[PDB]
């Protein structure tokens, strides 16, 4: 619950990461 | 699927009970064991089941999405000779025919009727119009008037479809694809009727089929509307019921769509030969059909010679009245993604997440992105949990995630492993409560190509670790839970940058 919220989160970060990349 | 048995699935609602008494009789003679099981959702499990060659022997479900099995190969063409075929009525034939072959047996045609009390409301309204008023003075009792699913659109459509709404457009003996009827002010007007019942809280955004069968069979509300598979449950209940025609809306005809529950045969079941003898000589027959009615009834038998018997009863009297006022539904390929754009347009309408008028403006671009999207993702996971390979922007968009998203998981491999191991995925449940992880990734209010394809990648890190934990069955679902919360909640960005087709521009080089 907090840990999907963790997950979910760093799922966003690393989109960013791949978004900037592209 | 194992050879010398029949394995069947039929919905938790019908006469599945009275099915395993007629299966009894066939290993009686047979000695072929006849297992009947009812999964949840088991018309969205029996497609991705079949497509791997497993799943049942024979699926039972309304003759809507039979289409799309048949499209997709998951069906055998049955075999019934012109002496049989001649013993059901011709047009529950023609809705169990696809590109001009039989898919499926009919079995019996079902519509929606409005049930109602005697006791609390011997008058029943004639019109949708009498309900506020009746609700506030059953209200003044202790009681309401009305309950019934908002959660699915079949309960819904027979109010949608009375002043206009239509799925697809037939003409010139075709359905057009491009033509979906509920964008227009007819099916605006009925579903504006019934938000607007739940502002005024005549009804509850949230009932469901078990809360409306429950306040009903209970005597707490005067009506409800239901299929004949409903009626068994009524009578236990002692509840002095009739079944009537369904109220009218701006003086039109409720339009119930008209089913025909069906049994098809798996194109991998090893037993097609058994499944013909059990559904051709044991089920469709009068003791085959009686054993089913005696459990949940079927409403108007497609066999004649059965529903020459039972047809004096008034209950299907009224079935059939009320079918004759609405519209045989399509059997397309299309139909699985028409439903599911119109279960999230009337959510939408009903919670207030979305205006009436929004939320079915969207409904035709939400079903063509969510075919096409679920096809894609569901591709992509599976082939990259099984290590094989099994409509040109789809094409694209698989080769673009096989670069892309496959160098997310390796770019990102030990948040991966970290990120699925803490999620600790051990069953069915734990893949289901992923569409929480889902939405997480969007909680923030920013949406870009990033994180969409992210997600992906993480789905397909999921997808080979299912596989591995012999979960493997659960890779559909999970694709299907992405395509969801993507077209559900991001529809308009999909739009605005132009779909997969703009998915493959972002990240080619
Ligand atoms: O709500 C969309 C749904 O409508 C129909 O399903 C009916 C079914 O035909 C009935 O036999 C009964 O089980 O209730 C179902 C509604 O809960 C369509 O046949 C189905 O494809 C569609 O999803």
């Amino acid at each position: 619950s907090s840990t999907m919220g963790q997950a979910g989160r760093q799922l966003a970060i690393i989109g960013d990461d791949i978004n900037r990349r592209y | 699927i194992e050879e010398g048995k029949l394995v069947i699935w039929i919905n938790g609602d019908k006469g599945y009970n009275g099915l395993a008494e007629v299966g009894k009789k066939f290993e009686k003679d047979t000695g072929i064991k006849v297992t009947v099981e009812h999964p949840d959702k088991l018309e969205e499990k029996f497609p991705q089941v079949a497509a791997t060659g497993d799943g049942p022997d024979i699926i039972f479900w309304a003759h809507d999405r039979f289409g799309g099995y048949a499209q997709s190969g998951l069906l055998a063409e049955i075999t019934p000779d012109k002496a049989f075929q001649d013993k059901l009525y011709p047009f529950t034939w023609d809705a169990v025919r696809y590109n001009g072959k039989l898919i499926a047996y009919p079995i019996a045609v079902e519509a929606l009727s409005l049930i109602y009390n005697k006791d609390l409301l011997p008058n029943p309204p004639k019109t949708w119009e009498e309900i506020p008023a009746l609700d506030k003075e059953l209200k003044a009792k202790g009681k309401s008037a009305l309950m019934f699913n908002l959660q699915e659109p079949y309960f819904t459509w027979p109010l949608i479809a009375a002043d206009g709404g239509y799925a697809f457009k037939y003409e010139n003996g075709k359905y057009d694809i491009k033509d979906v009827g509920v964008d227009n002010a007819g099916a605006k007007a009925g579903l504006t009727f019934l938000v607007d019942l739940i502002k005024n809280k005549h009804m509850n955004a949230d009932t469901d089929y078990s809360i409306a069968e429950a306040a009903f069979n209970k005597g707490e509300t005067a009506m409800t509307i239901n299929g004949p598979w409903a009626w068994s449950n009524i009578d236990t209940s002692k509840v002095n019921y009739g079944v009537t025609v369904l109220p009218t809306f701006k003086g039109q005809p409720s339009k119930p769509f008209v089913g025909v529950l069906s049994a098809g045969i798996n194109a991998a079941s090893p037993n097609k030969e058994l499944a013909k003898e059990f559904l051709e000589n044991y089920l469709l027959t009068d003791e085959g059909l009686e054993a089913v009615n005696k459990d949940k009834p079927l409403g108007a038998v497609a066999l004649k010679s059965y529903e020459e018997e039972l047809a004096k009863d008034p209950r299907i009297a009224a079935t059939m009245e009320n079918a004759q006022k609405g519209e045989i539904m399509p059997n397309i390929p299309q139909m699985s993604a028409f439903w599911y754009a119109v279960r999230t347009a009337v959510i939408n309408a009903a919670s207030g997440r979305q205006t009436v008028d929004e939320a079915l403006k969207d409904a035709q671009t939400g079903s063509e992105l969510y075919r096409q999207s679920l096809e894609i993702i569901s591709r992509y996971l599976r082939e990259q949990a099984t290590g094989a390979a099994d409509g040109a922007t789809s094409r694209k968009a698989l080769e673009t995630l096989r670069r892309v998203g496959d160098g997310v998981q390796r770019n990102h491999e030990t948040a991966f492993q970290g990120m699925l191991r803490k999620l600790d995925i051990k069953n069915e449940d734990d893949v289901k409560s992923l569409s929480r992880v889902m939405i997480h990734v969007f909680s923030d209010g920013v949406t870009n190509w990033g994180r969409i394809v992210t997600l992906i990648s993480f789905g397909a890190f999921v997808a080979k670790h299912l596989k591995t934990i012999n979960q493997e069955s659960c890779i559909e679902p999970l694709a299907e839970s992405i395509t969801d919360v993507l077209v559900r909640t991001k529809r308009d960005w999909l739009v605005k940058q132009r779909g997969w087709d703009g998915f493959v521009e972002f990240f080619h080089v």
